């Protein structure tokens, strides 16, 4: 006579990418490699009425 | 069996990267999330901002008056929409799309990049115009209000763009505090070719060079179309529930 | 014409070679590569206990001018450190093999009582459980079943009764440090513990110590006073009270600081000065020491005491594990 | 009140199924939805020696 | 005092003076916004219903 | 190994006040946790030394024991980047604090909360709404009259609390009120009423003292009542002439060796434990020093 | 540790967002009547003589059923430690204030 | 790192000179500056402990606190090679100290300035005409018992000089000659205690502590009585009972509060330094000795 | 006064003289002979980041 295991089961961890995300749409991606190196940003805007 | 512990030793220390390493993916996929968050403004202010007819003059001491009247009115009357629209019966349905069409107009859609193509449908065209973040219940009553979607799949792009600073960026990044993108564009107008007006035609080249490069592949999301919008639907709720946090 | 005038530079380019590269850190990640060999050796940790054959020395790397040992030969022993990590100091102890009972835990602190006679050739040391069988179900019955014969345990201190009485106990006893091997042997022990660093197993088979001390002397001084900083390093102490039934021996854990701490412990035993400084007892010259304390060492805050069972006989005591503990202990600070 | 000690950290050469098994399972554990469970955290989650 | 578009600016950007704790017994002032995620309208206005 | 935080600011904070931020580079500050990224929130004393509430300078030693110490290295417009303080490790630290000091080559340093002044300390981020208060260091000899300057304010305000005559400002602030260092005199920010932790820690004293009192040994009184008369020096000159009363009255007993013996042992087990008692705060060990660099090498 | 690093910036002038509360789900509150206390908010201050001190604090309830439970731990080691309520059928009690 | 300092000499040493240093040569000296080449002016205690001036025990102990030690390693013509001792490294130090005390396993060391005779410490380099004076390391039970015996047969000495009435000096060397520490008895031989109150290198710490043992029970009653309050320390009120009745008797009014800080502040900068000058400064443990050898196993 | 910091330590192409600039160097620095100097020692004789 006996005791049986009968199984052993575990968890499948599955991968999210920003990238095939819905949100992603919305923001427009560039990859800076030295970011670390960059002190500041600037966009200017010039308008005539 | 000390061959069969060194393989399980491996599968540990090569199984704590790949947690931190997809810790690091939900992490970038959230921080964009809560930056919109806090930048999105509340829907009874906004909607009345929209309205240019009442700041035509400019905000006087008595135009500040009303709109703060109007706040008061909207936030106290206009609130919890998805709930006024059960009590409705009938008329649910275009109350709904009534509803959200209006958040979609009291967006500011003119941004510098209204000239690139950087998403589009399944079917032909249509660009995609934004996209409604939402939680799993809501998700399902949207759905039924609406009705059948309309493509559920959209294209854009697979990869990032590169930005370097390489050449001449380099010597006036080592010289001067400061860098400039795209060098050439600014060499090519300013001493090459100065007094050629720049027009939207030749300038769209230049102002998205990188942007548009990348080649398209599906991207799975939920597209219903209010009036001539293309406008995604889609709830990042998955992964707050099995990361254990809140959404 | 190429006058010599001083130390050649291409000779001393190769010695400052050697000694230039630091230890690595701060590798940046790829999931394109999604693990590299790059990887692993920012993660190894390369240590001790080679195989005795002739070369299995060589490619361990025990042979090291540092205390730790580093393989690659002359290309090894660039890092000049690791993060200071000490190899731990032992002390070693002969003690008689039925004043320590061999069923202990391994990881139990240890008490050595300094005897008085010179040329002794044989030490005294102490468990936080044969101290309660000197000093004097719960710890009662487990310290009963252990050490049996009271006596065997009073002979070691034969001035017990005079060193209570003089507030004088707490200085001739030395906090050592946990036990890390016991050798079984029937007349003399050959006990070894860890003084002064990382507390971790000899055994071949390389396993985790966790030091253990019974539940109903464990007292968790944080959460009984229950922004706030979150330090990283939380302490263990001893205290060694001489109240009105007797000495009492019992364990703090807390994170706050040591200017604090004896502050909490004054208002934690307020009530037992009080109710000993009562009638009971009179003012007199020596009479007056309450009780000594003494830290242990460090281990990390925020979790790291577990709670579990020590079995022995068919009876259970409950117990408290500390992992990773750290060994480092001042001497007593009387208290009053 | 029922934990551990029914449980053993033995390494068995576990099957990967697609079922999500994360959804509420820390509340879950928490008030007991099940006897015999095992939390193991950081340095402890790892297989066990032989 | 500062114009409107300051306040409805720091409305999302900046949680309130000293808002109330959740899911706590009783209510504190919450100073560590780890995932406080509220938004209190009547500060703009300050009026009570 | 790998010993560095970087705290990010919520809004960019003013070009004026990025200036006042990098004057402090290399100076210490208690981060709230040791982890590698965090917010402002925890970055200063600011918390426990709220402009709302009333100060209490033991409430802020006892703070400053907890938290973890970091030194400054960088500032940006949006990221301040820090290194943490580790007991086995070394630091090349920089005084840079605004009530000036001149530190001794190889002397311990020991680390305060901001008590010459409040605005000494702090740099208000009026863009993230918040004001960075770092804490004093200065040597340890001279940081130990500081302490003892704040304690005894508590006890003697108390009694003398608010007379009409001039009996307050007659010694309290002539005395305690300031301290004089080399050829300067450092105003101190006295607390107007101390509720909180000064006081409870003042009676841990009064405990220690009344133990003494009983233990102090009789050869030593009776030494001193002769040197006031006959003998003069320059320690005696506190006292005048007269002797106190009270030394006349305990000092009946002809001496023994053997009493004194064990006064003498029993009270020095108090007096090392003394010591515990005044610490209130961590101090830095120094190795070198450049009055024209400023930069210390604790530890 | 694992570390990332990220820069936005702004492609258009106007606000390009808007959240909205869709639809409610619950009310954590409870809306009760409990009235905060002011002896917790201001512990120190009391009146002169102290037997009627003691009358007032507590025909008032200020000990039994007081909000932050002062005792040795309070004062002496400065800590402040809420108080009881063993369990609650509302929710998070709201605190009035008169 | 490089733990290692070479001292060089000006002149050789004689034969004589050498053979005096290798009997010292597994033992601890203080240094001046941790560079790896130094003079020979820098190195020894003889500095502090001169015969052109009169030594302090408080000068020697503030020296010995902040300074770097070192370990000798080996000895030569015009040459002295030591390592230094620095945190995170164990040691292996012999015991070559000439009133010669046992030392046991697991024990706490103790660095102390030379308090008997300077014959014992010092060794004469009539070569470089400079003097190297080498601190005791003593098991630290041993330094406390000594240290209030030879501080008592200070105070007593000059007491029973002012009178002779007082004392009985066969008495006074019968309790403080001798040293007993587990088992060992040890015989500390008493100076002769010098006349004039300004010799005696004991005479500047025992004014400081039978200065602040005639002020304590003046100032701690003060203390006790004003701190009495609503919510003070449960203990607070029980030890008042315990002080003697001659304190309690005192009124406050006597002397002004002008003078009641002045003797305050001088009571409570002495009962400071004195706290961590009872604890020994300097220690360093032990992990084992073997007699035979003399080795101790310390760090 | 004498503030003496408007100078820029970014690394920069150099080019090498022969006049020799060590001649009382320290000391005129010290009096202020020239404004706008800065002294780096040890570790900051380093060649600048970007």
């Amino acid at each position: 006579k006996f005791e049986v295991l009968l199984g052993v089961y575990t968890n499948a961890i599955q991968y999210v990418r920003f990238l095939e995300t819905a949100l992603a749409v919305s923001c427009v991606n560039t990859e800076f490699k030295d970011l670390s190196r960059m002190t500041d940003g600037k966009i200017q805007f010039r308008i005539s009425v | 069996v000390e061959y069969a512990e060194y393989v399980g030793a491996v599968k540990t220390v090569a199984s704590a990267l790949q947690f931190g390493v997809d810790a690091l993916e939900r992490g970038l996929i959230n921080t964009v999330l809560s930056v919109k968050l806090r930048h999105a403004p509340p829907m009874f202010i906004l909607q009345t901002l929209a309205d240019p007819t009442f700041t035509e003059r400019g905000f006087s001491k008595t135009v500040k008056s009303d709109l703060i009247a109007m706040f008061k009115r909207h936030l106290l009357e206009h609130s919890f929409f998805l709930d006024r629209a059960e009590n409705m019966g009938s008329g649910f349905s275009q109350y709904v799309r009534s509803r959200l069409s209006e958040m979609v107009a009291a967006v500011s859609g003119e941004s510098v990049l209204k000239g690139v193509s950087t998403y589009t449908t399944a079917k032909g065209g249509e660009p995609v115009g934004g996209v409604f973040i939402v939680t799993d219940n809501v998700l399902r009553q949207l759905l039924t209000f609406l009705g059948e979607e309309a493509d559920n799949q959209i294209m854009g792009p697979s990869s990032y763009a590169s930005f370097v600073v390489r050449g001449e960026n380099l010597v006036t990044a080592v010289s001067y505090g400061r860098v400039m993108r795209t060098f050439e564009h600014f060499m090519a107008r300013i001493v090459d070719s100065p007094e050629k007006a720049g027009s939207t035609k030749s300038d769209l080249p230049a102002v998205a060079a990188g942007v548009e490069d990348q080649p398209r592949v599906p991207i799975s999301a939920a597209v219903i179309k209010l009036g001539n919008h293309a406008v995604a639907v889609e709830s990042l709720q998955k992964m707050y529930n099995d990361t254990q946090s809140p959404y | 014409m190429k006058v010599q005038g001083s130390v050649d530079r291409r000779r001393l380019q190769r010695r400052i070679a050697g000694l230039l590269p630091p230890p690595a850190r701060r590798l940046n990640i790829s999931r394109g590569s999604e693990f590299t060999r790059d990887v692993r050796g920012l993660v190894e940790e390369h240590a001790q206990a080679s195989s005795l054959s002739a070369a299995a020395v060589w490619r361990a790397g025990l042979l090291a001018p540092g205390e730790v040992a580093v393989a690659g030969g002359g290309s090894g022993g660039g890092s000049f450190s690791w993060s200071g990590w000490r190899p731990p100091v032992f002390g070693d102890f002969l003690i008689h093999a039925s004043s320590f009972n061999n069923a202990e835990a391994t990881g139990t602190p240890l008490f050595q009582f300094k005897q008085s006679d010179p040329f002794s050739g044989v030490d005294a040391v102490f468990t936080p459980l044969s101290l309660f069988i000197l000093m004097n179900g719960g710890l009662t019955r487990m310290a009963n079943l252990l050490y049996d014969s009271p006596a065997t345990l009073a002979d070691l201190v034969p001035d017990f009764g005079r060193l209570v009485a003089d507030r004088r106990f707490h200085n001739f006893i030395t906090p050592v440090g946990p036990l890390v091997e016991n050798i079984k042997s029937t007349y003399l022990n050959k006990i070894t513990t860890v003084v002064h660093g990382p507390v971790v197993s000899k055994a071949i088979p390389r396993s985790t110590v966790k030091v253990t001390v019974p539940q109903e002397a464990f007292v968790d001084l944080d959460a009984w006073l229950s922004l706030q900083p979150c330090p990283a390093d939380a302490r263990l102490y001893v205290a060694l009270t001489y109240e009105e039934a007797g000495p009492r021996f019992t364990f703090f854990q807390s994170s706050r600081g040591h200017c604090q701490i004896m502050n909490i412990l004054r208002i934690y035993y307020s009530p037992s000065i009080m109710h000993r400084y009562a009638v009971v007892q009179p003012l007199h010259i020596e009479e007056l020491t309450f009780g000594a304390v003494a830290c242990l060492g460090t281990f990390s805050a925020t979790d790291g005491w577990r709670r579990s069972a020590f079995n022995y006989r068919g009876s259970s005591l409950p117990v408290v594990e500390i992992d990773s503990f750290y060994s480092n202990v001042s001497d007593w600070e009387v208290i009053l | 009140m029922a934990s551990n000690e029914g449980v053993e950290n033995r390494p068995f050469p576990y099957l990967t199924v697609d079922a999500d098994l994360l959804s509420n399972l820390r509340q879950s554990a928490a008030e007991g939805l099940f006897h015999s469970f095992d939390l193991l955290v950081g340095k402890d989650a790892r297989e066990a020696g032989i | 005092n500062r114009g409107l578009y300051n306040m409805v600016n720091e409305y999302s950007q900046r949680l309130g003076g000293h808002p109330a704790t959740s899911n706590t017994e009783v209510q504190f002032v919450v100073i560590a916004g780890t995932d406080v995620f509220l938004e209190q309208p009547c500060s703009f206005l300050q009026e009570a219903f | 190994m790998d010993l560095k935080v970087v705290v990010s600011l919520s809004s960019r904070l003013y070009t004026d006040e990025i200036a006042k931020m990098q004057q402090r580079i290399g100076c210490i500050l208690p981060l709230a946790s040791t982890h590698g990224t965090q917010n402002v929130q925890g970055l200063g004393l600011g918390q426990v030394y709220s402009l709302e509430t009333v100060p209490d300078y033991v409430s802020m030693y006892n703070y400053l024991s907890d938290c973890t110490l970091a030194v400054l290295d960088e500032v940006s417009v949006d990221s301040l980047i820090l290194t943490k303080i580790v007991p086995g490790q070394t630091y090349a630290i920089k005084n840079k604090y605004q009530p000036f000091f001149q530190w001794h080559g190889t002397g311990s340093l020991s680390v305060m909360p901001p008590v010459f002044g409040r605005e000494h300390a702090t740099v208000k981020l009026e863009s993230n709404d918040v004001d960075i208060v770092f804490p004093m260091v200065l040597p340890t000899p001279i940081a130990e009259e500081v302490l003892q300057k704040i304690l005894l304010f508590n006890v003697y305000s108390r009694v003398v609390m608010q007379a009409p005559g001039n009996a307050d400002m007659l010694d309290v602030h002539m005395h305690l009120g300031s301290v004089s260092y080399l050829g300067h005199h450092y105003e101190l920010a006295l607390p107007e009423v101390p509720g909180p932790l000064g006081l409870a820690l003042l009676d841990n004293l009064s405990l220690y003292f009344c133990i003494m009192v009983t233990l102090l040994p009789r050869a030593s009184m009776r030494l001193v009542r002769g040197l006031i008369r006959h003998e003069h020096h320059d320690l005696l000159n506190l006292f005048q002439e007269m002797v106190p009363d009270e030394i006349a009255r305990i000092d009946l007993d002809d001496l023994s060796v053997a009493d004194d013996l064990s006064r003498m042992r029993v009270m020095m087990t108090y007096l090392q434990s003394l010591a515990s008692l005044f610490n209130l705060g961590p101090r830095l060990a120094t190795a070198a020093y450049s009055q024209e660099t400023l930069t210390a090498t604790c530890w | 540790e694992v570390h990332h690093e990220m820069a936005s910036i702004d492609t258009g002038l106007s606000y390009s967002s808007t959240m909205t509360p869709a639809r409610v789900a619950a009310i954590t509150t409870d809306m009760g009547i409990h009235t905060q206390d002011f002896f917790s908010v201001f512990p120190a201050e009391a009146f002169g003589n102290q037997q009627v001190n003691d009358y007032i604090k507590a025909k008032v309830g200020a000990q039994r059923n007081g909000t932050l439970l002062r005792d040795p731990r309070t004062y002496l080691a400065g800590m402040t430690n809420v108080n009881g309520a063993p369990g609650l059928c509302h929710g998070q009690q709201a605190t009035c204030e008169i």
